[PDB]
Order: C-alpha cells, then structure tokens, then sequence
C-alpha cells in the first residue's frame, strides 16, 4: 500500500503531477485536502475529471469549512489541526505514508511539513512541472490534456527530502482519538474539528521531550527517574536550599515512607486521647487520665529532657489503656487516618502485643485484632491513596525485668512470619536493648528482619554488635557514627540504614538549631548523607512528639544547614530501598513515590 | 476422607518384616521410620485427612479406656503454602477438642500436645525454629480444654538452640534417647535441656 | 591499611570453616569477607557464612 | 528518537546508556544469547571478576613453560 495526501489550492495541476512520484507503480490511494474556497471549485472539477481516467488508485477530496483565506492567525491554527486530524484518519501508518507540499499555501506547505516532522512520513516529495505547456508553450500543465502530457513527456521533476520518522510519542495516536467531523457531499468530504485537543496534547508531549533530553545527562544523579521529565527551572529549584516554612506545602503532598513509628506512643494527650478513651469497649475500667504536664515550648523544649522523661510523658496511653479492645481499634483506626492525612505510602508500625494482653486475650489475640484493623482499614481505601502497612514487633529488654516478654514477642513474630503472606504482614522484630545474640538464631532462620534501636547511650560497641552480632539490617538513633571512621565506613558499604527522628532527637538530647555553618554539635544527617550512608527521617512517637513526618523533614532544614530538597526526595528513596516490603509491595511503593509534587515557588 | 482426592499421593508398597510386631530380628530405627511413609506429612497436608487422623486417633484412645493423653505432633509439616503451622495447629487442637466435648464426661479422654522439635538431616534448624515459636505461642492462647503442654525434643546444637525461652513460658520439655548407648546425652537433657521426662533412655 | 590507592587488599575470602571466633578483628577494620564454598551440599554452612561470618559474597552456592 | 523511545521503561535496563541504543538493538538485547553467533559481542563487553585464583592461572602449556623461564 502507498498513499500520498496531497494539497490543493488555487493550482490543481498538483495533484496529478504529484501522481507520478514513484512512476508507472504510482499510488494505491490518494488523498487531498484544501480549503473551502469557492475559488477552489473549479480546481475540484478538474481534479475529479482528471480522476475519471486512470481510475486505478483511490480517490477523495476533503476541504476545510472554516478555513479559505490566509487572513487571520486564529484559522492558521485551525487548519493545522485540520490537517493533523486528517493526516491521522486518512494516513493511518506514516510507512505506507507518502506526502507531497507542492500544493497550498506558503503557510500550508509548512504545515505539511510540519506535520510530517510531528506524526512521520515514509517520504516526503515536491513535486514541478516545466512551464513547456499550455498557450504560448509558457506555461506548466493546467488541463486534462496538459497534465497527461507532462506525465507522458517525462515534464515532472520530483525532488525528496528522504523519509522523516518523526516522534515516538506522536506516532502513536490513532485518529479514533481525534475524530474528524465529515459532512458527505457529492464524491467529495467536507471535514471538520470539534476541539482542539491534537494541538495541546502534540504541544505538552515536545515540551515533554525537551525537558526530558535536557535532563538526560544527570540521569545518575536523580533519585527518582521520573524528575527527568521535570523542567530545569524546576530541576534548579530542587538543588537548593530547602526553605522550612515557604516548602511546607510541598512537603506536605509528597508521598513518605515512614519506618520508625510506636503504635502505643501515637494518642498521648489532646483530643485524640479522649476519642481513644471514649472508643473503649467497658469505660469502668478506664484508669484515671494522669496529669502530665508538658515541657515548656513544646514540641521545641528549651532543653533536652532526656530518655526517661520524654517516655514518662506518654504515660496516659499505651500498655494500661490498650488493654481494652475498643481502645485498641480506636488507636489503629486513629493511627491509619494519621498517617493518611499525611501522604504516607508505606508504613512500618512497631507493637508490643504482649503488653496488651489479659486473662482472656492472649498476645496472638491481640497481634491477630490489631492486624486486622489494619488491613480492613487499608481496604476501605482506593488503591491510588492506600497506605500499605506492615507490623514490627518490638522486643524490649527491660532494666532486670520481665525477660518472658522478649521470648513472647519473638515467638510471636516467628509464627506471624508465615502466617500472613498478603496486605497487612510481620516483617519483622524491634530489639530495643542490648546497645543476646543466641536469642535470634531462629530469627535469622526463619527471614525475619531485624532493626536495633540504639538509646541512652553513645556507645560503638553497641552499634558494631548490632551490625555483626544482631545481623540489624536498619539502626535506630545511631547519631554517633561519625566518632568511629571504620564503623561508619562499614555501614555505607553494608548498606545498613540509618533511622533518625528530628523531633525525637532534638527533645531527648538537643541539637544547635538555625545555626549558619556545621559545627561540632551539628545534627549529623548531612555528615551521613555525604558518607554514602542510607538516612531515613521518620516520627518515632506521632504523640509524644507532637510532630508528623511533615514537621520532621521541614525541622531538617533547621538542625541541617543548607539541606536541599533533593535531600529529602534521596531521604525517601533510601527509606523506601530500606522498608523489609516484599515484591509486590516494593514495586507500588516505587509507582507511588514516581509521583513527585510540582514547585510552586519556582520564581525567587 | 481426603478434600482434594486428586492430590492424595499414590498408596506406596511397603512391607512389613515377618513376625510383625514381633520381628525375628531388630531392625533398626532407620527402617522403623520408613514404615510410616504412607502417613503423615506425605497424607496429613489435606484438610480433611488431617481430621480422620485426629478422630481416628480419639477414638482408638477410647476403646483402649485412656482416661488422659499427650499427642506429639509436627504442624510444621503439614503447612501447605495456604495453611500456615499455627492453622494446621489451630485445627489439630480443636479437632481434639471438639472430640472430647461430643463424648460423655465419664468416658472421656482428656488429650494435650506436644510439639515435637526434631533435630533434621540437613542442619535445617528452621524448623525447630518454627516449632518452638508455636509452643511458646499456644501455650497462652490456650487455657482450657485441649492445651500445648511442652516440646519434645527428639535428638549440641539445641544446646547452643536457647531452649530457656521455653521455660520462660512454662512449658515442658521431653527428650528422646538417641539410639546411641550416650550417658553423656542423658546427662545434658536433665541439667542442660531440663527434661522432665526421657524418652527411650534403657 | 599499608595501601589506599592503586592495588589494594580488599577483603579476605575464608575456603571451608561455621566458625567465626577468629574473625571479630576483621570486621573490627572494615575487611569485607566473601565465603567460598566446599564440595558438600549442605545448607547449615551457608547460614553460618552469612549470619555467623558476616560474609558479603559466597562462592559456588550452588 | 531513541532516548526518547526507550524512555518508557528506563528503570528495567542495567546499564542506563542502553537508552539511546536503537530499538531494534534493545530487541536483539532481549532475545536468547547465542554462543556461536555472539562470541564478539561478549568478547568485547567490559566485565568484572571477583573470583580468580592466582595459583591456577598457567598450570599447564606455554603460559606454565613461560612462567618457568
Ligand atoms: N523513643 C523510644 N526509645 C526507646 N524505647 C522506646 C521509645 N519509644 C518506645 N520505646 C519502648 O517501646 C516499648 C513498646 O513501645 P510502645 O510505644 O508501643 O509502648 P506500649 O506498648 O504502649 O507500652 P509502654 O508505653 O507502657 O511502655 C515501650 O515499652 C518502650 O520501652
Ligand atoms: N576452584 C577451587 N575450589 C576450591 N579451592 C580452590 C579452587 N582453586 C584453588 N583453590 C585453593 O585455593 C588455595 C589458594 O589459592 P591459590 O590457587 O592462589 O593457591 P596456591 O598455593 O597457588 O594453589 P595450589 O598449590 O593448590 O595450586 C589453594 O590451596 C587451592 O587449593
Ligand atoms: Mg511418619
Ligand atoms: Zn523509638
């Protein structure tokens, strides 16, 4: 098959000699397309009795009605995307695409080849007939007889430009999507376009294109492959300083990871205790709402107040609360409408099942209700807003306590390993001591994940038996790395991640803020990032805190001088390679942090 | 009995020596386990040959006039890739327990579990992993009726295994003689494993 | 640590132990481990190599 | 053209310079290698060896009687 859509005007001698590019082969099926001139009449006649003869390819004759002149710019428009939207019906493929410019006006023929460039032609030809014709010899073939002869005495000089593959993303739109509306009359068609869709779209997708060569040299150097795409302005913006008020709003959209969050730390005072309290299933049991007074300048204290208070301080929720079952749904519920309201993609919760038991709820009992929750909660939500959740259990090491707990808790997450293998999972045990090693062998045996959460201390000893003797795949609070060269060394090249929370860091130990340059008391994020570490920014107590993730990576900008935004994208990328997620959750977590949000202070 | 009959493995010839159950000659343990290749795990991964096992079983207690019994099974080794160990256990136990309630409290037999830890041939620990996290687990969930009562652990590695957590809960341990004369084995299961009872240990 | 640019010594590559007792020194400097496989077809070894020697890479696990 | 064809699923190429490859050529990358027919391709691919032992290297031929001179 070979069409050539050819263009008429006030020459129709186009046509016919345009018939005679490829020779004695000449077309399977030809195509016109002009104006609705009434001027154009005549050159129609001649086109349709020049078609009479030598009937053996296909005819037509589309002309534009609302384009005749070339007195306006606004129907200049308008006839380009006329004739994209025929060039896309009547040429479905560009191989078996054959296009002649000769015909038309100066700004037709460049819309033809325009259009060729856009959507790709096999070939693209122009077509001449000497002048040794018509009266006086002078004039080029105009007539039945005169168009035959050029024909017949080799009168036609073809000059191609080659083929023009044109652009990958405009090759692929099937007319279907850009309708054409025809109006039978006669042997010929009267086209016409409803919108003009064709237009915009072919405009965004070579904006599009551009921006994504422009940004194809520093394709190693992006997080997220899909900034690419963005404009450099944009790219610009993204290299610079993060601004801790005036980026709010974007971080607010972004989609997080978040891998440090205690389920029992999350309603510790406000309103959301006492909807908690009134969730509850028997409200007798309810203990007593405990006086706890806040630090002044909270959530910024004025100074550090330590481990020991900043736990006390969540003292009206947790083990003796959670007890009841209503106020352990309400918690869940709560927690999953928190982490909604804040874009969270994937999220890691920690849980102490075992400090939620009673006589007649078992630690499985209470695993099994809060997992539950959880998973119903996520399906009462469209996939493309879904918060995916899994569960790590925390083991702690009480001060010469209960050490039953622990075994507990072990053996509950080894059976709620392989119980669950779809939605809402156990991934894995939060060891929140030892900074024991024979404890974890059947950890290790059956594939659960481990992550050491670092306190009260700033020891290395701790964090290298965490790394060699704990097997941690994550650390918690490690904010003394850089005092050991070879352990930081160590954990770039394992590819351990780093858990911090700003929030929580700066209240228990205290950290210089909006300071000018790095120092010695500096919080240590940057220093990690520019070792190769994987740093992750997450909440650790939603409740005691007072912070979301939102707050945490805006409070970044001010414990870390001159942290850039592409910080924080890297931040959840790292957070998103460190999650224990499995396959399928890996990849809808990827498609959902491919969708970044756009700048809108992009200006200065 | 068995849910899905076009999974159920072919019925394996195996025979049993002259003079059963009284061999002319003893013939060892290895062939002693292999006479039981047709039930088990090879069967018992079906749902429903998993419950004519466990009522098949209760009523051959009964017509034998046991008054309680202590049923060691692997729920490990019936998990399916849609059944996990504590769903086989979930069912082995009420599978027990409905039995008992549905016969009359005169003749009734009162049936425990234990949870048998065999040491493996491939050094594949996971499994003795898989079982004691389950005791330790069953042991709270249960506190009437049918209940997990220990571990048996037939077979240094359980040694270097941190059998305390076990203890913590408040379960008992049973372990198997090894077919070796090893004094020195029975002397690790009394003060190190700190078995209550000794299985095969003449 | 003699060496830090061109040839260097990268690691050690431990040839059949399960028994990492004199390897806490390697660790302690950063010297990664790979753990090559024997002529057994055993699993127990490749769980020791890679929770009990902390090895990065291993060697015909076939 | 090709970077902008092979765009669409970039992150599925090892090495993110096979983007501008032509889509025939990434075609060919993804059909069954031939020994026989690919032996120069792979001839000269710049590679990484992380497991060569030195004392097996000339154990036998000209390399072992060069070794010994
Ligand atoms: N920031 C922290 N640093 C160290 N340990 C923590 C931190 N937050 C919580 N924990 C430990 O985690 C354990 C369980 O976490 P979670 O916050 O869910 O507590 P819980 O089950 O409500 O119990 P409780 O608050 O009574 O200790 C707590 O007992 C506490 O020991
Ligand atoms: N494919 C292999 N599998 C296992 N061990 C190997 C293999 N190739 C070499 N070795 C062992 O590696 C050890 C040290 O490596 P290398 O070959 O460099 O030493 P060598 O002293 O030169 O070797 P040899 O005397 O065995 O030829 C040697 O003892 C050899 O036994
Ligand atoms: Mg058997
Ligand atoms: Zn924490």
């Amino acid at each position: 098959m070979r069409i050539l859509l050819c263009s008429v005007g006030t020459s129709w001698a186009v046509v016919p000699e345009a018939m005679q590019l490829l020779g004695s082969q000449g077309f399977d099926e030809v195509h016109v397309l002009t104006t609705a001139s009434s001027k154009i009449s005549p050159g129609v006649e001649q086109l349709l009795r020049y078609f009479e003869m030598h009937p053996g390819p296909r005819f037509s004759i589309s002309r534009v009605q609302d384009f005749e002149d070339l007195r306006s710019e606004q129907d200049h428009m308008l006839f380009e995307e006329v004739l994209w939207r025929w060039l896309l019906q009547r040429a479905p493929q560009a191989a078996h695409r054959y296009i002649c410019l000769a015909g038309g006006y100066k700004t037709i023929s460049a819309a033809m080849q325009r259009a060729a460039a856009l959507f790709g032609a096999c070939e693209v030809f122009h077509v001449l007939c000497e002048p040794r014709f018509g009266p006086q010899g002078n004039r080029e073939a105009s007539t039945l007889e005169e168009v035959e002869q050029a024909i017949a005495t080799n009168a036609l000089r073809f000059v191609r430009l080659g083929p023009e593959p044109g652009w990958p993303q405009l090759r692929l739109l099937s007319a279907p999507s850009f309708p054409l509306e025809s109006t039978l009359q006669g042997p010929v068609h009267w086209v016409r376009a409803s919108d003009m869709r064709l237009r915009q779209h072919v405009e965004g997708v070579l904006e599009r294109s551009r921006h994504i060569l422009a940004a194809w040299e520093g394709i190693s150097e992006l997080p997220i492959p899909a900034l690419a795409a963005w404009p450099p302005s944009h790219l610009r913006w993204l290299h610079e300083p993060l601004d801790p008020v005036q980026d709010k709003a974007w971080v607010q959209a972004l989609p997080k990871v978040e891998l440090h969050c205690h389920l029992g730390g999350f309603a510790t005072h406000g309103e959301l205790l006492h909807k908690v309290r009134q969730e509850a299933a028997n409200p007798e049991s309810l203990p007593p709402v405990r006086a706890i007074p806040l630090p002044p300048g909270w959530p910024i204290p004025e100074e550090p107040i330590g481990l020991e208070r900043y736990m006390r301080l969540g003292d009206n929720n947790g083990s003796a609360l959670l007890k009841d079952p209503g106020c352990l749904r309400a918690q869940c519920r709560l927690l999953y409408e928190a982490l909604l309201a804040d874009h969270v993609a994937y999220a890691e919760i920690r849980c102490s099942p075992a400090n939620y038991a009673s006589a007649s709820r078992s630690p499985w009992v209470v695993l099994q209700e809060i997992r539950n929750h959880f998973q119903q909660a996520m399906e009462e939500t469209p996939e493309d807003r879904r918060c995916h959740v899994n569960l790590l259990l925390t083991a702690t090491r009480e001060e010469g306590g209960d050490r039953s707990r622990i075994a507990r808790h072990l053996a509950l997450a080894i059976t709620a390993a392989e119980h669950w293998k779809n939605g809402c999972r156990v991934v894995g045990v939060d060891l929140a001591g030892f900074e024991f090693a024979t404890d974890f062998e059947p950890v290790h045996r059956v594939g659960l994940a481990v992550t050491v959460h670092a306190g009260e201390n700033d020891d290395v000893e701790g964090i290298w038996q965490a790394v060699f003797k704990l097997s941690a795949r994550r650390l918690g609070h490690a904010l003394h790395l850089s005092r050991s060269p070879d352990l930081l060394r160590v954990v770039a090249e394992r590819g351990i991640a780093v858990e911090l929370c700003p929030y929580a860091n700066l209240q228990i130990k205290g950290f210089p803020l909006d300071e000018e340059q790095e120092g010695s008391e500096t919080y240590p994020l940057r220093g990690y990032l520019a070792a190769g570490v994987a740093v992750t920014l997450n909440t650790d107590n939603l409740g005691i805190s007072q912070a979301s993730l939102t707050d945490n990576l805006l409070l970044t900008a001010r414990l870390c001088p001159g942290i850039t935004r592409l910080e924080v994208l890297k931040t959840q990328v790292f957070a998103a390679q460190a999650a224990f997620a499995n396959q399928a959750e890996r990849k809808a977590l990827w498609a959902r942090l491919a969708q970044v949000p756009v700048p809108t202070d992009t200006e200065q | 009995e068995a849910a899905n009959p076009e999974s159920l493995p072919p019925v394996r010839a195996i025979p049993l020596p002259p003079g059963w159950p009284i061999p002319e000659e003893p013939i060892g343990l290895e062939r002693y386990m292999r006479l039981g290749d047709n039930n088990g795990s090879a069967l018992l991964k079906d749902p429903g040959c998993l419950r004519a096992q466990c009522r098949l079983l209760y009523e051959a207690l009964l017509a034998d006039h046991v008054a309680y019994a202590e049923i060691r099974c692997s729920p490990a080794n019936y998990a399916s890739a849609s059944r996990s160990p504590w769903v086989v256990l979930q069912e082995i136990r009420n599978h027990f327990q409905q039995a008992m309630e549905e016969t009359p409290e005169d003749r009734r037999c009162h049936v425990n579990l234990l949870l048998t830890a065999t040491r493996e041939e491939g050094g594949d620990r996971s499994r003795i992993a898989r079982h004691l996290a389950l005791a330790i687990t069953a042991a709270e969930h249960w506190k009437n009726g049918c209940r997990v009562v220990g571990v048996d652990l037939a077979g240094a590695a359980m040694f270097a295994t941190d059998f305390e957590p076990v203890h913590r809960v408040g379960l008992a341990v049973t372990v198997h003689a090894g077919e070796n004369d090893d004094v020195e084995g029975i002397w690790q299961a009394v003060f190190k494993l700190s078995a209550r009872r000794l299985g095969h240990a003449l | 640590e003699h060496w830090k640019n061109g040839c260097r010594v990268v690691g050690v590559d431990l040839a059949g132990f399960m028994f990492a007792t004199d390897f806490e020194p390697v660790h302690r400097v950063g010297l990664a481990v790979t753990v090559h496989a024997g002529e057994n077809d055993d699993v127990e070894g490749i769980w020791q190599a890679v929770f009990k020697l902390s090895a990065r890479r291993l060697g015909h696990a076939l």
